[PDB]
Protein backbone atom coordinates (compact mmCIF):
# COMPACT_ATOMS: atom_id res chain seq x y z
CA UNK A 1 0.00 0.00 0.00
CA UNK A 2 0.90 3.67 0.36
CA UNK A 3 3.29 2.95 3.28
CA UNK A 4 5.26 0.35 1.35
CA UNK A 5 5.33 2.55 -1.79
CA UNK A 6 6.17 5.92 -0.18
CA UNK A 7 7.65 5.35 3.30
CA UNK A 8 9.46 2.03 3.20
CA UNK A 9 10.37 2.54 -0.45
CA UNK A 10 10.40 5.94 -2.19
CA UNK A 11 7.68 7.57 -4.30
CA UNK A 12 7.04 10.60 -6.49
CA UNK A 13 4.41 13.32 -6.06
CA UNK A 14 2.77 11.76 -9.13
CA UNK A 15 2.51 8.38 -7.40
CA UNK A 16 1.00 10.09 -4.39
CA UNK A 17 -1.84 11.17 -6.70
CA UNK A 18 -2.80 7.50 -6.77
CA UNK A 19 -4.40 8.02 -3.34
CA UNK A 20 -6.58 11.03 -4.15
CA UNK A 21 -10.28 10.73 -4.44
CA UNK B 1 9.74 16.72 -9.39
CA UNK B 2 11.51 14.34 -6.91
CA UNK B 3 11.14 10.90 -5.10
CA UNK B 4 11.77 10.77 -1.31
CA UNK B 5 10.75 8.69 1.83
CA UNK B 6 7.45 10.08 3.18
CA UNK B 7 6.29 8.50 6.46
CA UNK B 8 3.60 9.13 9.07
CA UNK B 9 2.35 12.64 9.43
CA UNK B 10 4.77 13.69 6.66
CA UNK B 11 3.02 11.27 4.26
CA UNK B 12 -0.44 12.64 5.06
CA UNK B 13 0.88 16.22 4.72
CA UNK B 14 2.16 15.25 1.24
CA UNK B 15 -1.24 13.72 0.33
CA UNK B 16 -2.96 16.93 1.45
CA UNK B 17 -0.60 18.98 -0.76
CA UNK B 18 -1.01 16.87 -3.86
CA UNK B 19 -4.76 16.02 -3.58
CA UNK B 20 -6.14 19.12 -1.80
CA UNK B 21 -9.83 19.71 -2.74
CA UNK B 22 -10.13 16.28 -4.38
CA UNK B 23 -9.60 14.72 -0.96
CA UNK B 24 -7.72 11.53 -0.29
CA UNK B 25 -7.59 8.30 1.67
CA UNK B 26 -4.77 7.26 3.98
CA UNK B 27 -5.14 3.48 4.50
CA UNK B 28 -1.90 2.13 5.91
CA UNK B 29 -3.35 -1.42 6.50
CA UNK B 30 -3.48 -1.13 2.85
CA UNK C 1 -10.11 16.26 25.34
CA UNK C 2 -10.78 19.83 24.20
CA UNK C 3 -12.60 21.26 21.18
CA UNK C 4 -10.55 22.08 18.15
CA UNK C 5 -10.22 24.87 15.60
CA UNK C 6 -8.45 23.28 12.58
CA UNK C 7 -7.82 24.61 9.14
CA UNK C 8 -5.91 23.31 6.16
CA UNK C 9 -3.19 20.91 6.88
CA UNK C 10 -3.86 21.16 10.63
CA UNK C 11 -7.03 19.14 10.15
CA UNK C 12 -5.09 16.33 8.37
CA UNK C 13 -2.56 16.25 11.19
CA UNK C 14 -5.41 15.87 13.73
CA UNK C 15 -6.95 13.04 11.71
CA UNK C 16 -3.62 11.31 11.55
CA UNK C 17 -3.26 11.44 15.39
CA UNK C 18 -6.85 10.45 16.07
CA UNK C 19 -7.06 7.50 13.64
CA UNK C 20 -3.59 6.03 13.86
CA UNK C 21 -3.11 2.74 12.02
CA UNK C 22 -6.77 2.74 11.07
CA UNK C 23 -6.10 5.60 8.69
CA UNK C 24 -8.79 7.96 7.55
CA UNK C 25 -10.45 9.72 4.69
CA UNK C 26 -10.14 13.44 4.01
CA UNK C 27 -13.14 14.72 2.09
CA UNK C 28 -13.54 18.50 1.78
CA UNK C 29 -16.52 20.23 0.16
CA UNK C 30 -16.23 21.10 -3.53
CA UNK D 1 -18.82 18.90 6.25
CA UNK D 2 -16.13 18.11 8.82
CA UNK D 3 -13.38 19.87 6.95
CA UNK D 4 -15.37 23.09 6.87
CA UNK D 5 -16.87 22.79 10.36
CA UNK D 6 -13.47 22.36 12.07
CA UNK D 7 -12.21 25.52 10.34
CA UNK D 8 -15.21 27.93 10.34
CA UNK D 9 -16.29 26.85 13.81
CA UNK D 10 -14.99 24.11 16.11
CA UNK D 11 -14.96 20.39 16.19
CA UNK D 12 -14.21 17.61 18.63
CA UNK D 13 -11.76 14.64 18.47
CA UNK D 14 -14.85 12.43 18.78
CA UNK D 15 -16.31 14.00 15.62
CA UNK D 16 -12.95 13.47 13.88
CA UNK D 17 -12.91 9.82 14.92
CA UNK D 18 -15.89 9.29 12.60
CA UNK D 19 -13.56 9.74 9.59
CA UNK D 20 -11.20 6.87 10.56
CA UNK D 21 -11.33 3.79 8.35
CA UNK E 1 -8.75 6.00 19.69
CA UNK E 2 -5.22 4.58 18.96
CA UNK E 3 -1.67 4.14 20.50
CA UNK E 4 1.37 5.14 18.36
CA UNK E 5 5.06 6.36 18.78
CA UNK E 6 5.03 10.16 19.19
CA UNK E 7 8.50 11.77 19.30
CA UNK E 8 9.96 15.28 19.22
CA UNK E 9 7.94 17.94 17.55
CA UNK E 10 5.27 15.31 16.78
CA UNK E 11 4.87 14.68 20.54
CA UNK E 12 4.42 18.37 21.33
CA UNK E 13 1.96 18.72 18.42
CA UNK E 14 -0.04 15.83 19.98
CA UNK E 15 0.05 17.52 23.42
CA UNK E 16 -1.22 20.76 21.85
CA UNK E 17 -4.10 18.83 20.20
CA UNK E 18 -5.17 16.97 23.31
CA UNK E 19 -4.61 19.73 25.94
CA UNK E 20 -5.29 22.90 23.91
CA UNK E 21 -6.59 25.73 26.19
CA UNK E 22 -5.69 23.82 29.36
CA UNK E 23 -2.03 24.13 28.38
CA UNK E 24 0.61 21.52 28.98
CA UNK E 25 4.18 20.83 30.01
CA UNK E 26 6.77 19.08 27.88
CA UNK E 27 9.56 17.96 30.27
CA UNK E 28 11.68 15.36 28.51
CA UNK E 29 14.31 15.23 31.36
CA UNK E 30 11.31 13.95 33.03
CA UNK F 1 8.59 10.47 31.62
CA UNK F 2 6.58 11.48 28.56
CA UNK F 3 9.41 10.46 26.18
CA UNK F 4 9.69 6.97 27.61
CA UNK F 5 5.88 6.56 27.69
CA UNK F 6 5.02 8.01 24.25
CA UNK F 7 8.14 8.01 22.04
CA UNK F 8 10.28 5.09 23.14
CA UNK F 9 7.20 3.06 24.04
CA UNK F 10 3.69 3.79 22.70
CA UNK F 11 0.88 5.80 24.30
CA UNK F 12 -2.76 6.72 23.81
CA UNK F 13 -4.31 10.18 23.42
CA UNK F 14 -5.77 9.56 26.89
CA UNK F 15 -2.30 9.02 28.36
CA UNK F 16 -1.15 12.21 26.71
CA UNK F 17 -3.78 14.00 28.82
CA UNK F 18 -1.54 13.16 31.78
CA UNK F 19 0.67 16.08 30.73
CA UNK F 20 -1.98 18.80 30.50
CA UNK F 21 -2.21 21.52 33.03
CA UNK G 1 17.21 36.07 14.91
CA UNK G 2 14.02 37.68 13.59
CA UNK G 3 10.69 38.51 15.22
CA UNK G 4 7.96 35.96 14.94
CA UNK G 5 4.23 35.85 14.21
CA UNK G 6 3.01 32.50 15.63
CA UNK G 7 -0.45 31.15 16.08
CA UNK G 8 -1.81 27.82 17.22
CA UNK G 9 0.42 24.90 16.79
CA UNK G 10 3.11 27.10 15.21
CA UNK G 11 3.86 28.57 18.62
CA UNK G 12 4.37 25.06 20.12
CA UNK G 13 6.74 24.16 17.30
CA UNK G 14 8.78 27.33 18.00
CA UNK G 15 8.94 26.51 21.72
CA UNK G 16 10.09 23.03 20.93
CA UNK G 17 12.98 24.38 18.76
CA UNK G 18 13.95 27.11 21.20
CA UNK G 19 13.93 25.01 24.39
CA UNK G 20 15.23 21.68 23.16
CA UNK G 21 15.94 19.11 25.87
CA UNK G 22 15.00 21.66 28.51
CA UNK G 23 11.39 21.37 27.45
CA UNK G 24 8.86 24.07 28.09
CA UNK G 25 5.45 24.98 29.34
CA UNK G 26 2.58 26.07 27.11
CA UNK G 27 0.12 28.23 29.01
CA UNK G 28 -2.54 30.05 26.97
CA UNK G 29 -5.05 32.52 28.43
CA UNK G 30 -8.43 31.13 29.49
CA UNK H 1 0.36 36.30 27.68
CA UNK H 2 2.99 34.87 25.34
CA UNK H 3 0.58 32.65 23.49
CA UNK H 4 -1.64 35.61 22.65
CA UNK H 5 1.15 38.12 22.04
CA UNK H 6 2.93 35.91 19.46
CA UNK H 7 -0.34 35.55 17.53
CA UNK H 8 -2.04 39.00 17.77
CA UNK H 9 1.26 40.83 17.42
CA UNK H 10 4.85 39.56 17.28
CA UNK H 11 7.28 37.96 19.60
CA UNK H 12 10.96 37.17 19.75
CA UNK H 13 12.86 33.85 20.27
CA UNK H 14 14.33 35.50 23.38
CA UNK H 15 10.82 36.05 24.77
CA UNK H 16 10.01 32.41 23.96
CA UNK H 17 13.13 31.23 25.77
CA UNK H 18 11.52 32.43 29.01
CA UNK H 19 9.04 29.51 28.79
CA UNK H 20 11.73 26.78 28.75
CA UNK H 21 11.99 24.64 31.88
CA UNK I 1 -1.92 18.40 -8.95
CA UNK I 2 -4.14 21.11 -7.44
CA UNK I 3 -3.59 24.81 -6.78
CA UNK I 4 -2.33 25.79 -3.39
CA UNK I 5 -3.03 28.43 -0.74
CA UNK I 6 0.13 28.54 1.43
CA UNK I 7 1.15 30.92 4.14
CA UNK I 8 4.06 31.05 6.53
CA UNK I 9 5.71 27.83 7.27
CA UNK I 10 3.24 25.96 5.04
CA UNK I 11 4.98 27.41 1.99
CA UNK I 12 8.39 26.10 3.20
CA UNK I 13 6.92 22.65 3.74
CA UNK I 14 5.55 22.67 0.16
CA UNK I 15 8.94 23.72 -1.22
CA UNK I 16 10.61 20.97 0.70
CA UNK I 17 8.23 18.34 -0.83
CA UNK I 18 8.43 19.75 -4.33
CA UNK I 19 12.23 20.18 -4.53
CA UNK I 20 13.47 17.19 -2.58
CA UNK I 21 17.23 16.64 -2.67
CA UNK I 22 17.59 19.58 -5.03
CA UNK I 23 16.76 21.91 -2.17
CA UNK I 24 15.40 25.37 -2.71
CA UNK I 25 15.59 29.01 -1.87
CA UNK I 26 13.03 30.85 0.23
CA UNK I 27 12.99 34.54 -0.62
CA UNK I 28 10.12 36.62 0.79
CA UNK I 29 9.53 40.31 -0.01
CA UNK I 30 11.04 42.86 2.38
CA UNK J 1 6.84 37.29 -5.28
CA UNK J 2 6.09 33.60 -4.79
CA UNK J 3 5.95 33.81 -1.04
CA UNK J 4 3.30 36.51 -1.20
CA UNK J 5 1.39 35.11 -4.17
CA UNK J 6 0.90 31.67 -2.56
CA UNK J 7 -0.54 33.33 0.55
CA UNK J 8 -2.64 36.28 -0.76
CA UNK J 9 -3.89 34.28 -3.73
CA UNK J 10 -2.99 30.80 -4.98
CA UNK J 11 -0.05 29.12 -6.53
CA UNK J 12 0.77 25.89 -8.29
CA UNK J 13 3.37 23.15 -7.55
CA UNK J 14 4.80 23.97 -10.99
CA UNK J 15 5.34 27.59 -9.93
CA UNK J 16 6.98 26.33 -6.72
CA UNK J 17 9.29 24.07 -8.71
CA UNK J 18 10.94 27.22 -10.09
CA UNK J 19 12.48 27.86 -6.64
CA UNK J 20 14.34 24.50 -6.48
CA UNK J 21 18.12 24.67 -6.78
CA UNK K 1 19.46 28.21 23.41
CA UNK K 2 19.99 24.46 22.58
CA UNK K 3 21.65 22.06 20.00
CA UNK K 4 19.53 19.18 18.59
CA UNK K 5 19.28 16.92 15.41
CA UNK K 6 17.18 18.75 12.80
CA UNK K 7 16.43 16.71 9.65
CA UNK K 8 14.22 17.02 6.57
CA UNK K 9 11.13 19.10 6.89
CA UNK K 10 12.06 19.78 10.53
CA UNK K 11 15.33 21.39 9.34
CA UNK K 12 13.58 23.67 6.86
CA UNK K 13 10.98 24.59 9.52
CA UNK K 14 13.90 25.59 11.80
CA UNK K 15 15.48 27.67 8.99
CA UNK K 16 12.15 29.44 8.44
CA UNK K 17 11.95 30.24 12.19
CA UNK K 18 15.46 31.57 12.50
CA UNK K 19 15.77 33.40 9.13
CA UNK K 20 12.15 34.48 8.49
CA UNK K 21 12.04 37.68 6.35
CA UNK K 22 15.75 37.45 5.49
CA UNK K 23 14.99 34.25 3.59
CA UNK K 24 17.25 31.24 3.40
CA UNK K 25 18.68 28.51 1.21
CA UNK K 26 18.30 24.80 1.83
CA UNK K 27 21.00 23.07 -0.27
CA UNK K 28 21.42 19.52 0.98
CA UNK K 29 23.83 18.52 -1.89
CA UNK K 30 25.76 21.07 -0.10
CA UNK L 1 26.75 21.17 4.44
CA UNK L 2 23.64 21.95 6.47
CA UNK L 3 22.61 18.25 6.60
CA UNK L 4 25.95 17.12 7.97
CA UNK L 5 26.05 20.03 10.46
CA UNK L 6 22.44 19.92 11.72
CA UNK L 7 20.91 16.51 10.93
CA UNK L 8 23.73 13.98 11.00
CA UNK L 9 25.54 15.96 13.69
CA UNK L 10 23.85 18.53 15.96
CA UNK L 11 23.66 22.31 15.57
CA UNK L 12 22.49 25.42 17.39
CA UNK L 13 19.91 28.00 16.28
CA UNK L 14 22.90 30.33 15.86
CA UNK L 15 24.57 27.93 13.42
CA UNK L 16 21.32 27.70 11.50
CA UNK L 17 21.68 31.45 10.90
CA UNK L 18 24.61 30.52 8.67
CA UNK L 19 22.06 29.57 5.99
CA UNK L 20 20.01 32.78 5.95
CA UNK L 21 20.22 35.18 3.11
CL1 LIG M 1 -2.00 28.44 9.83
CL1 LIG N 1 11.02 12.38 12.08
ZN1 LIG O 1 -0.59 26.58 10.09
ZN1 LIG P 1 8.79 14.42 11.55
Amino acid sequence: GIVEQCCTSICSLYQLENYCN
Amino acid sequence: FVNQHLCGSHLVEALYLVCGERGFFYTPKT
